[PDB]
């Protein structure tokens, strides 16, 4: 668990322990302690329906560039865990979630 | 749009079978994935398997092929089904359902692709345990 401390009103860009081995397709969850877990960015950069703009991702063209998730102007109903389900090219079928993140939101 | 509906026994004891049905309705099962995700209260998510409408019987490394996940469309439901479970097991079970996308990074031809899973539409989950009773 690696907690990321950002106060109110501040951007938050949060990545993943995971490195991109090539051609990668990440798929950000948002798990609410208890109550049912959501889906916030598939495919890098496509917003399923029900997510408005501030969960944004980063494309994959020019490989080289970080997995992130962008939340401009985060709400105090944030507060939850994020994970980074990493699928690459090179290391073939990742059956697991990777590293819960706890992302805290301060004030 | 999809409702997933889930229910199951609630209190298990060691080496016995903990099968959570979790139904769904509105549309039916004909271009939907299945699959099960479990976490432990302190621990992360964890995909334990997943089936598809080809009954793909695969499932995660930890789990070890230890459980089966079975899909009758007969009465239209999602049944998981845990033997010889054991009293270090304790975890709420969610049940969503996947999206097989394939990211193209080369030709089809060749096999320069793989597979992702999209967990769009979850389930509010069933909490069960290792009791002493
Ligand atoms: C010899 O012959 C062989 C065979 O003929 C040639 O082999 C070809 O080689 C190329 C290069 O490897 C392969 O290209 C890949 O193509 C896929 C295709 O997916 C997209 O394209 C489909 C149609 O494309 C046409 O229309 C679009 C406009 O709609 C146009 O832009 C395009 O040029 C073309 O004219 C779409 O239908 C498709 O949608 C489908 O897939 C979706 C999921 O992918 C699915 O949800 C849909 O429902 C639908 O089913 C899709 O749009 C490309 O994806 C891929 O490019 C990605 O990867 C590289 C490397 O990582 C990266 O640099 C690219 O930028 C691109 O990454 C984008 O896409 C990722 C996933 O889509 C996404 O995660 C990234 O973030 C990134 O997103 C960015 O771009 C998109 C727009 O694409 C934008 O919306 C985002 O906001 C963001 O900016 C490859 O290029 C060919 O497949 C292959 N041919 C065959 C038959 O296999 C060979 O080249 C020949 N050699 C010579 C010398 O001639
Ligand atoms: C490959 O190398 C060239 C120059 O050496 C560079 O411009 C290009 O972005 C590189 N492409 C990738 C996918 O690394």
């Amino acid at each position: 668990v690696r907690p990321l401390s950002v106060a109110l009103g501040e951007t938050a860009r949060i990545s993943c322990g995971r490195q991109a081995l090539g051609s990668r397709a990440v798929q950000w969850y948002q798990h609410r302690p208890g109550q049912a877990p959501i889906l916030l960015i598939y495919n890098n950069q496509d917003r399923p329906s029900g997510i408005p703009e501030r969960f944004s991702g980063t494309p994959d063209i020019n490989f080289g560039t970080r997995a992130t998730l962008t939340i401009s102007g985060v709400e105090a109903g944030d507060e939850a865990d994020y994970y980074c389900h990493m699928w690459d090219s090179r290391s073939g079928f990742s059956w697991s979630f990777g590293g819960a993140t706890r992302l805290t939101v301060l004030g | 749009q999809v409702q997933l509906q889930e229910s199951g026994p609630g209190l298990v004891k060691p080496s016995e079978t903990l099968s959570v049905t979790c139904s769904v309705s509105g549309d039916s099962m004909n271009n939907y994935y299945w699959t099960w995700i479990r976490q432990s209260p302190g621990k992360g998510l964890e995909w334990i398997g997943y089936i598809s409408d080809r009954e793909s019987a695969t499932y995660n490394p930890s789990l070890n092929s230890r459980v089966v996940i079975s899909r009758d469309t007969s009465k239209n439901q999602l049944s998981l089904k845990l033997n010889s479970v054991t009293p270090a097991d304790t975890a709420v079970y969610y049940c969503a359902t996947a999206r097989r996308g394939q990211r193209i990074y080369g030709v089809v031809s060749f096999g320069e692709f793989f597979y992702y899973y999209s967990m769009d539409v979850w389930g509010k989950g069933t909490t069960v345990t290792v009791s002493s009773a």
